[PDB]
């Protein structure tokens, strides 16, 4: 049904009213109190609900309109109008002139060459503030959502037929940064972002951007002093997930799993259903052979009147007696099966589900 | 509850045919959805699923190659898309779904998988 | 087929009737995920039984299942003149696939 | 002409009439050697290559993953099994996972299972084999002249080469370890990097045939199931403090070589001398190195003449073979103030 | 003899491609740059772009950056000028024309007497 | 197509007389390097280079041609003019860019 079968599974009992309970994703927690409906606590999910792209960061960027200037000795330097363009990253050298390349004068001539950077595959870098913090928290009783922020820390929600429960709920974002890939992020401090040898642009969403920074993966060798070559440094991408597999790794989507969360139920208001049902007069039906599930507890399959009380009882040799998980357990429709949740007997004694079936396990 | 298919079709050996499936009634990003092709006179053959929630696929071995299924979340429509088409393609398309785990992943079906089936789309070859 | 059901089925009205399916240690002998499809000439396949035992709200307690090692079986007791259709077996097998029967036809004589 | 406006130059003269002359080529850079009554040359290294090599691995910098396979089994019935994992194709890891009824188990309880994928590489690249015998230089020999290659292996180590017109000369250079060192080569370049640190690479690799097996796969693929991702950048990033060369063979450093002017004979020796005047043709202007170089043409119905020069030169016996095409000539002019006087008139003031 | 030789006239239709052959004899092909120069019907001379049939760099004139490609066949000793999205504006008489390259096989600064030999030309016609 | 380099439309001159083709760019092409070139288009036939490297000349070019560079301003000088010598003349550069810029044409016609 739900809860059973998980292995980090808690059983909490309400105190000789209040529960507290600890939530942690991918677990689940099994509350009982006295005169009160068992319940399933289940984080569902952690969110970060708006976040602002501060940055961009290029991690495979390619090169279009190479453009040169050179000038004989005694000309002075290069100039292109590309070197003050921001799309274009420029480097001056020197190269040996003469009569040989068309120069009255033998000596080194400067020379520019500018490349016009494109970036074709980026990684994101954006902000989470801890106000936009949300949880989400479902509770299923034994046969209803309820999103939490740390604005809005107590959440009262209604369970439908059973009353109302209430939830208070207890949970350095702003010097961390979430550095988003292809669909993975991971939670970084805000200065090594900051520091990442890669050049960026801030996500203003606006297109055709102005790359910083553009230097760390365009630069230039000059050969021989006869010649100057632009290189791209080529895909860092590897080198990011290299450099991001000791981060916090989270899940995008902005779902987060390295937060819990500790609660505090408010059963007061809660009321116990199907105390004004009759007992079931009829048989049951064996559904499914009983097992147990990892914590000693058995679950019994059973297929059915009216909406009534399952009468169930362990009795050894000779002698009745009355423990369940499931809180009084209802046959709602003869069609539909119910799955009982029981605390085992010890000793091998006849339990028996109705007034009936016999099963000793 | 319902799920409504795309009309029926006929294409030449070779082209591609693209058969939607519009969900109504549930969430639809909280329910994988599965493709199931019947030819005439012989049985249901399975060809994979989409996890709505976040697009993950798995295919069957005899359709992982010619066989492409998405989805449009705006839509709330799953869309399965058959290239190089074949006369042994002649079939009736149906759709099938089943819900997911409370963390929109999808790695053991529910044990009431396939409870709910489009009416199904003719493709003729 | 991974699955192997009968071809043909028959049987007078009122009277009771089984089919069978029989799959490997890997579909049926391993799992729970047994699943039995009604399917009318022209419509889609109704979910009959699921959880080999287990079936919709909405179907009658008319249908019931039973399963021994490698073979599950769908029997329909007190035949009526509806229940004349195909039948299909259905199971996710070990490798995270799905099979289905050869498919049975049930005739009202 | 050649080797003057090149900024890595040479010279180098036979001492006290000396016959031969040991010089060192370096890429990049050109020589200029000069005998008395010998013609001047230029000495350059074209080429230096490597003439076959072997790729001893092949590394694999980006890769795809492929046809991903599970298998998972209920409590108390084993461990999985897929046929992929013994097939070398295929990276597989196995785990517990919490089953019962909810999927598919008579039992509750933790059931293996065991996820394969297949892995496929990209973009390679390889790591190849240098041997010393397999070198091969490429030298060049002109005659510097106002208007010859020779190949060398350490195996054949000197070369007599044929100058038109002007004899013959002779090489006998010494190639200036490759055992220990492997060249890494990428898309289109090539690194000299230590064979230890190109066998301590983390990245899967190959020896092959196509449709190869990897080894190491769990370099770039782990356990949900991730690729580690380009790793072209990283490598480049590694490489900056590497010798940059080209492959295509492979071009590569230095080689010291002496030359044996013996036998080369100086042309125009015989002619007589110009009378009449010379034209400047062009500005006369200072090398990289002091020298200077005149470009002139001569006026006035002689014959094939030599030029009359006095102030050192650099181009030996310049001679004006018509009065059309002009002549260039290279001299190195002493230091501080002088006078060039070309014929017997043009005068030339240089400082 | 040294001679280039130009393939035969084309006409074409508006936003189609060309693609004219220039072969090179009497002469290393490897160690020379082969350019491409165009003339409209009673206007000048116009350089497209150069091609290094040593290492098969190019570079092109930014006027026709996107819609030309140049290319070499070593085998066959032939240079290729191949020019897209033609429109009538492209009608015009084209030439290939050589100029030699270093002794390291570059081409980075041509030499003086760069243009030396021409092709016959070919008429291309949109 | 706007020449980059400035040529005169047309020259004239009476036989066996001297004429200049003036030729004037910039400091990027004309005036920055000496890669001043001259060829001569008989029409319906190919450019023929008659001189380079400003004053020097080809083999087969008769001495008569001859060459000048000033600032920005390049000139072919033709003495002895002859019927032989009726074409289009064109003045080229390499520019400061790496590129190549033709003049606008010259029509040479002897009277
Ligand atoms: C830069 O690239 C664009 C691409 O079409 C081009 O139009 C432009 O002219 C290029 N270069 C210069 C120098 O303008």
């Amino acid at each position: 049904m739900r809860c059973v079968g998980v292995g980090n599974r808690d059983f909490v009992e309400g105190l000789s009213t209040w529960v507290d309970v600890v939530l942690e994703h991918g677990g689940c927690v099994t509350t009982m109190a006295k005169n009160k409906p068992t319940l399933d606590i289940e984080l569902q999910k952690t969110e970060a609900t708006q976040l602002a792209t501060l940055r961009k960061l290029c991690i495979e960027g390619k090169i279009t309109n190479i453009t040169t200037d050179s000038r004989c000795p005694t000309q002075g330097e290069a100039i292109l109008p590309e070197e003050q363009d921001q799309n274009y990253v420029c480097k001056h050298t020197y190269v040996d002139r003469g009569w040989g390349n068309g120069c009255g004068l033998f000596g080194k001539g400067s020379l520019v060459t500018c490349a016009k950077f494109q970036c074709l595959e980026s990684i994101e870098g954006k902000v989470v503030q801890h106000e936009n913090l949300k949880y989400t928290v479902i509770i299923t009783v034994h046969t209803v959502t309820a999103e939490i922020t740390p604005q809005a820390s107590t959440v009262e929600a209604i369970l439908p037929e059973y009353g109302t429960l209430g939830l208070e709920c207890s949970p350095d974002f702003n010097e961390m940064i979430l550095l988003t890939m292809k669909n993975k992020a991971w939670m970084v401090h805000r200065q090594w972002f900051f520091d990442l040898p890669l050049p960026w642009t801030s996500g203003a969403t606006t297109e055709t951007p102005t790359w910083n920074r553009k230097e760390l993966l365009v630069t230039f060798k000059n050969a021989h002093a006869k010649k100057q070559e632009v290189v791209v440094l080529g895909s860092q991408e590897g080198a990011m997930h290299t450099a991001l597999t000791g981060a916090t790794e989270i899940q995008n989507g902005t779902s987060i799993f390295a937060g819990h969360l500790k609660c505090r139920l408010k059963m007061d208001k809660l009321e116990l259903k199907g105390m004004s049902y009759a007992m079931c007069l009829n048989t049951f039906v064996l559904k499914k052979e009983v097992s147990e599930t990892q914590h000693g507890t058995i679950l019994i399959k059973v297929e059915y009147d009216a909406p009534c009380k399952i009468p169930f009882s362990t009795e050894d040799g000779q002698g009745k007696a009355h423990r369940l998980i499931t809180a009084n357990p209802v046959v709602t429709k003869k069609e539909e099966p119910v799955n009982i949740e029981a605390e085992p007997p010890f000793g091998e004694s006849n339990i028996v589900i109705g007034i009936a079936l016999k099963i000793n396990w | 509850v319902q799920l409504v298919e795309s009309g029926a079709e006929v294409k030449k050996p070779g082209a591609s045919v693209k058969v939607s499936c519009k969900a109504s009634g549930y969430t639809f990003t909280s329910y994988a959805m599965h493709w199931v092709r019947q030819a005439p006179g012989q049985r249901l053959e399975w060809m994979g699923w989409i996890n709505a929630g976040n697009g993950n696929t798995k295919y069957s071995q005899k359709f992982q190659d010619r066989v492409t299924i998405t989805r449009d979340t705006s839509a709330s429509t799953a869309y399965m898309e058959l290239s190089s088409l074949r006369s042994e393609d002649t079939a009736i398309y149906y759709c099938a779904r089943d819900k997911v785990d409370d963390y929109g992943d999808y790695w053991f079906p529910t044990l009431w998988y396939f409870d709910y089936w489009g009416q199904g789309t003719l493709v003729t070859v | 087929s991974a699955l192997t059901q009968p071809a043909s089925v028959s049987g007078s009205p009122g009277q009771s009737i089984t089919i069978s399916c029989t799959g490997t240690s890997s579909d049926v002998g391993g799992f729970n995920y047994v699943s039995w499809f009604q399917q009318h000439p022209g419509k889609a396949p109704k979910l009959m039984l699921y959880d080999v035992t287990s079936r919709p709200s909405g179907v009658s307690s008319r249908f019931s299942g039973s399963k021994s090692g490698n073979t599950a079986s769908l029997t329909i007791s007190g035949l009526q003149a509806e229940d004349e259709a195909d039948y299909y077996c259905s199971s996710h097998t070990s490798r995270g696939t799905w099979v289905f029967g050869g498919g049975t036809k049930l005739t009202v004589l």
